[PDB]
C-alpha cells in the first residue's frame, strides 16, 4: 500500500509484509530489556539484538520487526 | 528463494553482502527506509543467466534471507522469466518454505 | 525509574514560569558573591540545591532553565550537572523523603530490614509519592561506616529553603522507623 | 584512434571525510570522465557504451604523478594536473581546555 | 640439490655481466637478467653438468604500468635431473 | 619519511625545533606537538577515536596508547606533550596488549547489527577490530541497550552504537557554536542527548555524522540506500553560495 | 610433496615404449594406485578442525556470526 | 620509639577535640590552643612554612601518601598575572571513612587556620573548602566558624594582622565519589561533571580556573599549624623514618568496639584492633581477612595481618596500601566473595563514565563478580578475570580504575581455592539435580 512496497509488489492479493508485522501485538515483557534472535533456535535467526524498553512506544527489533514492551511500567 | 519470518515479515534486511561477494555480479540491489522505520529493499533481482550457482551468497547472508533452493526443474522459454525479480524470489521461498526449513535443521549442525 | 531524558509533563515542561522566590535572591547574590563574576558556573550546584529546595525538594525542567539563566549558560550545561549527581531529584518527591536500601557497608550488618516495613506502612511502592504527598521512598546515599546500621536520611522539604534538613538517623528499626514517620507526619522533628 | 584524443584529468584521491584514517593516500590516477550513462528499459539497469568506463579506478593505477603524467603523454591522451589538498599539522594542547579567562572585565 | 647450493654455485661459476638480481627465498630462486642476455642464461642452465635445466615450464608477461620499461618477461624453469625449479626474469617495453 | 596524509609541518623559527624518537627513527617536531602528531609527522599510523585535530583533546577513548621509555603507564599519545630526548614506541608488546584490551571493551556493549549500520564498509571500528585487537570475543553476558533521540530530519540515530567519544558534544560547543548536545548521567549509563526534545537547528549540524566513528549519527536521507563500496568519488566544489 | 602425500603409500607407473599403448596402460594403473591412497585416506582420516583458525581468510561459524560482535565484524570484511 | 610504635599519649594528639567533649567554636578553639600567635606565622614568610612543612616530614592524607612539603613547594614563587588557589578535599565519599567529617564535626577552626596557614605557605590569596554534599550539618558547623573568624579578623583582607590578604570560601557536591579525585574535584567546583582531567597538565600550572592550584585533604591542612607551633622534630619524631607524623585512624566491622582514633604512624595493625579496639571478635583467632585502609586497597590475610605496620611503606610491600587508614575487619564467618562482589557494584556506580577502560570494565567485573557468587561459572573463567583487571590497570584517566582492579586482584590472590570451590560444589550440584 505504501509506495515502498509498490516498487517491487506488482500484486495486491495477499498483504504486504510491511502489514503482516504490523499486526503481531507487541510481546510483553518483564523487565526494562530484551534480547531478540528472530528465531526459537538462535542459529536459525539474525544476529542477537538487545533492545531497551524505557520508552512508553512499543520497542521495535531493527532485524525481524517484532515488538516488546514492559508488561507492568 | 528469498526467506520470511514466519510473522509475514521479510528476511532480507538490504545489507548488500550478497551483491558484494557474488562472482558473476549477479545481483542488483536498491533499498531504503519503509514507511514504518525497517531498512528493507525495494529492488532486488538475481540474472539467472549471469549466476554460477556457487552458494557464496547464501554463505555471506547473515539472516539466512537468500538460500539456493532444492529445485532444479525451472527450464524456461525466454531470456526474459530467468531475470527474477523480488517478488519471483520471494513467490519460490512461499513454495519451497517447508523444504528448505528442514535442509537447513539438517545443514546447521555443519555451518 | 530515573531516566536521562525529559518526557513533557503537565506539571513539568519548559514553559511553566519558574524564577527565584524574592526571599531567595538574597541567597542567590552571596552564592554568586563566592566567585569570580565572569566564573558564574560555578554556583551551578549550590544554585541547583537551592531551587530544589524552593520547588519543595524536585528539580522541574523550569527550574533547571532558570539556573542556567542565572549563570548565563546554555540549558543543557545545566542538564548535564543535574543528571550526573545523585543527589538532584528530577521527578516529584514527598514534603519528607526518606531514603532507605543503603551499599556495601552497612547490609553486612543488616541494612535490608527497613525497607519492606516502610512500603508497607506508607501502602505505596518505591519511588512514587503517597496521596497526600507527604511521603515518598529513595534510594540512600551512604557516609561513615555504618557501625549502628540500619541508618535512613530523612530530607524535610515541608517548609521551602529555610526550613531544609537532611538528617541521618541511626539504629532504625521496623519499629523505629514507623515512629519517625509519625513525628514527620505530626510535625515534630523526630531525634538523632 | 578514436578513444586517444578524450581528456583525462591526473590526480591523487584524497582522504574520505567518514574515517580518520590515512591508508589510501599517495595513489595516482587517470579519471577518464566517463558520464555517458543510462537506464535499461527492461530491469532499470545501469547501461553504458564507454569502453573505459571503469578501468581508471579498477585497474589503471600509478605511484607518483610523473609516472602517471608519462602514461598520459605516451598514449596521447590531455591531461590536466591537479594537486591534492594537504592537511596543516597545527599545535594543539590539552592545557588550551583549561585557559584562564583572565581578570573580570 | 636445494635452493642455497643453486644460489651459492650460481654466483661463484657464471659470467658476472649476465645477472644483476639474485633473490634466494622459499618463494623460489629468481635471477633478473638483461634482454640481451636472456638467451645466452637459460642456454648455459639447460646445458651445464650441475644445473641441467631441461624443462621450460612456462612463460609469462606481467604488466607494471608505472615502470619505464613496463612489462616483466618471466621464466619457470625446472631441472627433472636435479628435482630443481627456478625463475629468470627480464624487462621490456612496447616497442 | 612521508607524513601521514601527506601533512604539512610549518616551524616559526628552526630554533623552535625539538627531536623525538618514533620507533627508533629521528623526527624533528615543532615545539608543542603531542605525542600522537610527532608520530603523524614519523609517518606512523596512531589508531584514535575520540581525537578530531579540528576539536580540542578529549582524551577518553585510550585507543591511542603507546609505550614511553621511563614511563610507568602507557601514554595517551593524542594528549601528552612530546618532549626533547622522548623515546616513543607504538607496536611493542605493552602497546599492542593495550590496544586489544581498550577494543574488547569497545566492543563489550556494541550491538550486532554491521549488516544494518549505514557506517560498514567504512568504519573505523570494524578496521582496527581487524587489524589491532584481533581477540576472539569472549563476553557472553547482556549487552547494554540505548532508546534511539530525535534530532530532527538531517540526523538519523541509533544510539546503542555510540562509543561515547564526545566528538559530537565537542564539535556543537567549538564549531558549530549551538550547544544542544551534552552528555547526560554518569557511568556505563551516560547517552549523548539533548535532554529536552529539540532537533538540531544549526546550519553545520550535518557534519556530527562524517564525525562520529561509528553508525550512531548517520544522515537520514540517504538511510540505507547505499554501501561504500559501490559509490564512485568525484572531487568537486559546491555551488550553494560564493564560498566555493 | 604436499599435504599429506608424504605419509600414503602408492606406486608410480612408468612407461617403456613411450607409445599411446603404454599411456593406456599407465592411466589404468594410476586409477588402481589411486584407489589405493583413497583407502588408506579413509582409515588414517583424524578427527578435528577443518578450517584453519586464523581469524583473518577463515568465515566465522554461522552460530558465533550472529552472538559476538567480533565474529560479526570478521564475517562482515570476509565477505 | 624507634623499635617499637604506638600508644600515642595524649599531649601528642593534634586533634585534641576528636571525640567532641568541648565547645568546637572560637572561644573553645583558643583554650585549645587555635589561632595562637598566627600572626607570627605568617610573618616568617612562606619560605620557612614550605621548609618546617618539609623537615616535618607530613605525607599527603588524603590517600596518595605524597610529601606535603615537596608539593606546596611546586606552587609558583613569583605571580605570571594569574591568582594562586588553595582548594581543600572535604569530599570523602570513601566507604568506611568519617576522619575527615569528625574534624570539620569538632575541630573546624584547625581547618580554618591551616587553611590560612598552608594559602600562605603556596602564595594563594583564596581558599575553597569542598565538603560532601551529604554533610549539611557539618556545612552549617563550618560555616558558622567561618563567620566567627572573618568577625575576628582571623580570616579576610589583613588576616591576624599580619598583613596578608586571604579568603576562605565553602563549596559543596551533590553525591559524587568521584569528585574526591583531585582533578574531578576541580571540575566540579568549575560547574562542570565531576570528570577527571589528563595529566599534564598539572594543577600547580593550571588547576582550578586554569590558575596554580594545590588539592590537599582536610587532615593534612588541619595538622599544619600544629606542627608549626611545636616544630617539625616533634613531628618526625613519631612514626619509622619516612613515615612520619601521627595518624587519625577509625576501625570498623568485625571488632569488639569500632571507634576512631588518633595513633602514631608505623603502629602494628594487630595492637591497634586489640589495645584500642578491644580486639577482633571472636578472638584474632577468627579472622579471614583485614582490608587496611579504605575500600580503594586490596585486603590482606590473617598471616599478613600478624606483623604489618600501618604506614605507607610497609602496606605497600605487601600488595596493599595505608589509603585513609580505614580498617574493615573481617571474620570466618564472612563471605568474602560476596564482599569483593559489592565492592564492584560500588566501582560500577560510581565510575564517572568518562573513559572506555572503566566505563565498560567496571560493570564487567561486577558481572562477573556476581556469577562467581553462586559459582555460575567455569574454573577457567578465574584467569579471565584476572585477565580483565590487567587490561583496566594502567589504562585510565584517573585512579579509580585502578582501585575498581584491586580487590578483584586481591581476592584472587588470596582465596582462590575458596573461588574454586564454590564452582566445583556448583557443577556437583548441577551434575545430581538434572
Ligand atoms: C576516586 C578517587 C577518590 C578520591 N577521594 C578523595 C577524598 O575523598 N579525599 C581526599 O582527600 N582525597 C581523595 N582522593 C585523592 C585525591 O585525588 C588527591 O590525591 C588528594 O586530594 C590530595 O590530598 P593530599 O595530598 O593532602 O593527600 C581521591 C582519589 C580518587 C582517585
Ligand atoms: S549463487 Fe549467489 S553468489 Fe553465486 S553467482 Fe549466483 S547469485 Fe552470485
Ligand atoms: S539477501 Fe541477505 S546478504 Fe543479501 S542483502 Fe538481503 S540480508 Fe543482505
Ligand atoms: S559502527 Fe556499524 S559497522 Fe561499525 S562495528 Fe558498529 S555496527 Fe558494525
Ligand atoms: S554519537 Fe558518535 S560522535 Fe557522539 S559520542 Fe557517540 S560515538 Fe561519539
Ligand atoms: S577511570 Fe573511571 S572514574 Fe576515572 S576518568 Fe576513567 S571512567 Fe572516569
Ligand atoms: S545502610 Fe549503611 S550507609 Fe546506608
Ligand atoms: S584518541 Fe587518545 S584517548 Fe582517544
Ligand atoms: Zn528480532
Amino acid at each position: 500500500v505504501g509506495n515502498h512496497t509498490a516498487k517491487w509488489m506488482q500484486d495486491r492479493s495477499k498483504k504486504s509484509p510491511m502489514e503482516l508485522i504490523s499486526e503481531v501485538p507487541p510481546i510483553k515483557v518483564d523487565g526494562r530489556i530484551v534480547a531478540c534472535e528472530g528465531d526459537t533456535n538462535p542459529a536459525l535467526g539474525h544476529p542477537i539484538e538487545f533492545i531497551c524498553l524505557d520508552l512508553n512506544e512499543p520497542a521495535i527489533c531493527k532485524y525481524c520487526g517484532l515488538r516488546y514492551v514492559q508488561d507492568h511500567h | 528463494a528469498l526467506r520470511r519470518y514466519p510473522t509475514g515479515e521479510e528476511r532480507c534486511i538490504a545489507c548488500k553482502l550478497c551483491e558484494a561477494v557474488c562472482p558473476a555480479q549477479a545481483i542488483t540491489i536498491e533499498a531504503e527506509e519503509r514507511e514504518d522505520g525497517s531498512r528493507r529493499t525495494t529492488r532486488y533481482d538475481i540474472d539467472m543467466t549471469k549466476c554460477i550457482y556457487c552458494g557464496f551468497c547464501q554463505e555471506a547472508c547473515p539472516v539466512d534471507a537468500i538460500v539456493e533452493g532444492p529445485n532444479f526443474e525451472f527450464a524456461t522459454e525466454t531470456h526474459e522469466e530467468l531475470l527474477y525479480d523480488k517478488e519471483k524470489l520471494l513467490e519460490n521461498g512461499d513454495r519451497w518454505e517447508t523444504e528448505i526449513a528442514e535442509n537447513l535443521r539438517s545443514e546447521s549442525l555443519y555451518r | 525509574t530515573a531516566l536521562n531524558y525529559h518526557l513533557d509533563s503537565p506539571d513539568n515542561k519548559p514553559d511553566l514560569p519558574w524564577e527565584f522566590s524574592e526571599a531567595n535572591q538574597s541567597k542567590v547574590k552571596e552564592i554568586l558573591s563566592y566567585y569570580p563574576s565572569n566564573y558564574k558556573q560555578s554556583a551551578v550546584i549550590p544554585l541547583l540545591d537551592l531551587a530544589q529546595q524552593q520547588n519543595g525538594g524536585w528539580l522541574p525542567v523550569s527550574a533547571m532553565n532558570a539556573v542556567a539563566k542565572v549563570i548565563e549558560v546554555a540549558p543543557i550545561r545545566v542538564y548535564e550537572v543535574a543528571t550526573f549527581y545523585s543527589m538532584f531529584n528530577r521527578a516529584k518527591v514527598g514534603k519528607y523523603h526518606l531514603l532507605v536500601c543503603g551499599t556495601t557497608p552497612c547490609m553486612i550488618r543488616g541494612s535490608r530490614d527497613i525497607e519492606s516495613a516502610l512500603l508497607d506502612h506508607l501502602g505505596v511502592k518505591r519511588g512514587e509519592v503517597t496521596k497526600d504527598g507527604l511521603f515518598s521512598v529513595g534510594e540512600m546515599e551512604c557516609m561513615g561506616c555504618c557501625v549502628n546500621a540500619p541508618m535512613i536520611t530523612v530530607a524535610d522539604y515541608s517548609n521551602g529553603s529555610e526550613g531544609y534538613t537532611y538528617n541521618y538517623f541511626e539504629d532504625v528499626t521496623p519499629e523505629k522507623v514507623v515512629e519517625i514517620v509519625e513525628k514527620l507526619r505530626k510535625g515534630e522533628k523526630p531525634p538523632h | 584512434e578514436e578513444h586517444l584524443s578524450r581528456k583525462v584529468i591526473i590526480y591523487s584521491p584524497a582522504r574520505t571525510a567518514t574515517q580518520s584514517g590515512s591508508g589510501k593516500l599517495g595513489k595516482w590516477k587517470i579519471n577518464f570522465v566517463s558520464t555517458l550513462k543510462w537506464e535499461n528499459p527492461l530491469m532499470g539497469w545501469t547501461s553504458t557504451g564507454d569502453p573505459y568506463a571503469n578501468v581508471g579506478d579498477s585497474a589503471l593505477a600509478f605511484d607518483s604523478e610523473e609516472a602517471a603524467k608519462s602514461f598520459a603523454e605516451r598514449h596521447g591522451w590531455d591531461y590536466k594536473v591537479k594537486k591534492p589538498n594537504t592537511p596543516l599539522l597545527k599545535v594543539k594542547s590539552y592545557s588550551d581546555n583549561f585557559k584562564w579567562k583572565g581578570n573580570p572585565q | 640439490m636445494d635452493n642455497q647450493f643453486i644460489f651459492k654455485y650460481s654466483w661463484e661459476t657464471l659470467p658476472k655481466k649476465w645477472v644483476k638480481k639474485m633473490e634466494r627465498s622459499e618463494h623460489g630462486n629468481r635471477f633478473d637478467t638483461n634482454t640481451d642476455y636472456l638467451f645466452q642464461l637459460l642456454c648455459f642452465l639447460k646445458l651445464h653438468t650441475y644445473t641441467r635445466v631441461q624443462v621450460l615450464i612456462d612463460i609469462c608477461g606481467v604488466d607494471y604500468p608505472s615502470r619505464k620499461r613496463r612489462f616483466e618477461v618471466v621464466y619457470n624453469l625446472l631441472s627433472t635431473r636435479y628435482n630443481s625449479r627456478i625463475r629468470v626474469q627480464t624487462s621490456a617495453d612496447e616497442v | 619519511r612521508n607524513p601521514v596524509g601527506g601533512a604539512r609541518v610549518h616551524f616559526s623559527n628552526p630554533e623552535d625545533a625539538i627531536e623525538v624518537f618514533v620507533d627508533g627513527y629521528a623526527v624533528k617536531v615543532p615545539k608543542g606537538f603531542t605525542v600522537l602528531q610527532a608520530c603523524e609527522v614519523a609517518g606512523v599510523d596512531i589508531p584514535r577515536f575520540c581525537y578530531h585535530s579540528r576539536l580540542s583533546i578529549a582524551g577518553n577513548c585510550r585507543m591511542c596508547l603507546v609505550e614511553v621509555e621511563k614511563s610507568p603507564k602507557p601514554v595517551a599519545s593524542c594528549a601528552m606533550p612530546a618532549l626533547p630526548g622522548m623515546k616513543i614506541k607504538t607496536d611493542t608488546p605493552i602497546a599492542k596488549k593495550a590496544r586489544e584490551g581498550v577494543m574488547e571493551f569497545l566492543l563489550m556493549n556494541h550491538p550486532l547489527d554491521c549488516p544494518i549500520c549505514d557506517q560498514g564498509g567504512e568504519c573505523d571500528l570494524q578496521d582496527q577490530s581487524m587489524a589491532f585487537g584481533s581477540d576472539r570475543g569472549r563476553f557472553t553476558e547482556m549487552k547494554r541497550s540505548v532508546v534511539d533521540k530525535n534530532l530532527g530530519p538531517l540526523v538519523k540515530t541509533v544510539m546503542t552504537r555510540c562509543i561515547q567519544c564526545t566528538r559530537c558534544v565537542r564539535f556543537a560547543s567549538e564549531v558549530a557554536g549551538v550547544q544542544d548536545l551534552g552528555i547526560l548521567g554518569r557511568g556505563s549509563g551516560e547517552e549523548i542527548g539533548t535532554y529536552v526534545e529539540k532537533l538540531m537547528t544549526s546550519e553545520l549540524s550535518g557534519n556530527v555524522i562524517d564525525i562520529c566513528p561509528v553508525g550512531a549519527l548517520t544522515s537520514k536521507p540517504f538511510a540505507f540506500k547505499a554501501r561504500n563500496w559501490e559509490l564512485k568519488a568525484t572531487e568537486t566544489i559546491d555551488v550553494s553560495d560564493a564560498v566555493g | 610433496p604436499y599435504d599429506v602425500y608424504d605419509q600414503l603409500d602408492f606406486d608410480v607407473p612408468v612407461g617403456t615404449r613411450g607409445d599411446c599403448y603404454d599411456r593406456y596402460c599407465i592411466r589404468i594403473e594410476e586409477m588402481r594406485q589411486s584407489l589405493r591412497i583413497i583407502v588408506q585416506c579413509l582409515n588414517q582420516m583424524p578427527s578435528g578442525m577443518i578450517k584453519a583458525d586464523d581469524r583473518k581468510l577463515c568465515p566465522p561459524s554461522r552460530c558465533r556470526m550472529k552472538l559476538s560482535m567480533e565474529s560479526l565484524i570478521h564475517h562482515f570484511e570476509l565477505y | 620509639e624507634k623499635t617499637h610504635f604506638g600508644g600515642l599519649k595524649d599531649e601528642d594528639r593534634i586533634f585534641t577535640n576528636l571525640y567532641g567533649l568541648h565547645d568546637p567554636f572560637l572561644k573553645g578553639a583558643m583554650k585549645r590552643g587555635d589561632w595562637h600567635r598566627t600572626k607570627d606565622l605568617v610573618l616568617k614568610g612562606t619560605d620557612w612554612i614550605v621548609n618546617e612543612m618539609k623537615k616535618s616530614g607530613l605525607r599527603g592524607r588524603g590517600g596518595a601518601g605524597f610529601p606535603s612539603g615537596l608539593k606546596w613547594s611546586f606552587m609558583p614563587k613569583v605571580s605570571d598575572g594569574r591568582p594562586s588557589y588553595l582548594v581543600v578535599n572535604a569530599d570523602e565519599s570513601e566507604p568506611g571513612t568519617c576522619k575527615d567529617r569528625e574534624i570539620m564535626r569538632h575541630d573546624p577552626h584547625k581547618l580554618l587556620e591551616g587553611c590560612l596557614i598552608a594559602g600562605v605557605g603556596m602564595r594563594a590569596s583564596a581558599a575553597y573548602i569542598y565538603i560532601r554534599g551529604e554533610y549539611v550539618n557539618e556545612r552549617l558547623n563550618l560555616e558558622k566558624a567561618r563567620r566567627e573568624a572573618y568577625a575576628a579578623g582571623l580570616l579576610g583582607k589583613n588576616a591576624c594582622g599580619s598583613g596578608y590578604d586571604f579568603e576562605v570560601y565553602i563549596h559543596f557536591g551533590a553525591g559524587a565519589y568521584i569528585c574526591g579525585e583531585e582533578t574531578a574535584l576541580l571540575e566540579s567546583l568549575e560547574g562542570k561533571q565531576g570528570k577527571p582531567r589528563l595529566k599534564p597538565p598539572f594543577p600547580a600550572n593550571a588547576g582550578l580556573y586554569g590558575c596554580p592550584t594545590t588539592v590537599t585533604n582536610v587532615e593534612t591542612v588541619a595538622v599544619s599549624p600544629t606542627i608549626l607551633r611545636r616544630g617539625p622534630e616533634w613531628f618526625s619524631s613519631f612514626g619509622r623514618k619516612n613515615n612520619a607524623g601521627t595518624k587519625l585512624f577509625c576501625i570498623s566491622g568485625h571488632v569488639n568496639k569500632p571507634c576512631t582514633v588518633e595513633e602514631e604512624m608505623s603502629i602494628p595493625l594487630k595492637e591497634l584492633i586489640e589495645r584500642h579496639c578491644g580486639g577482633v571478635r571472636g578472638g584474632w583467632d577468627n579472622l579471614l581477612a583485614i582490608i587496611p585502609g579504605g575500600s580503594s586497597v586490596p585486603l590482606i590475610p590473617k598471616n599478613i595481618c600478624e606483623d604489618v605496620l600501618m604506614d605507607f611503606d610497609a602496606l605497600k610491600a605487601v600488595q596493599s596500601g595505608l589509603g585513609t587508614a580505614a580498617v574493615i575487619v573481617m571474620d570466618k564467618s564472612t563471605d568474602v566473595v560476596d564482599a569483593i562482589a559489592r565492592l564492584s557494584y560500588f566501582y560500577k556506580h560510581e565510575s564517572c563514565g568518562q573513559c572506555t577502560p572503566c566505563r565498560e570494565g567496571t560493570g564487567w567485573l561486577w558481572m562477573i563478580m556476581e556469577r562467581m557468587k553462586v559459582g555460575n561459572a567455569k574454573l577457567e573463567e578465574i584467569d579471565m578475570l584476572q585477565e580483565v583487571t590487567k587490561q583496566i590497570e594502567g589504562h585510565t584517566i584517573c585512579a579509580l580504575g585502578d582501585a575498581a582492579a584491586w580487590p578483584v586482584q586481591g581476592l584472587i590472590r588470596h582465596f582462590r581455592p575458596e573461588l574454586e570451590r564454590r564452582i566445583r560444589e556448583r557443577a556437583e550440584r548441577e551434575l545430581l539435580q538434572a
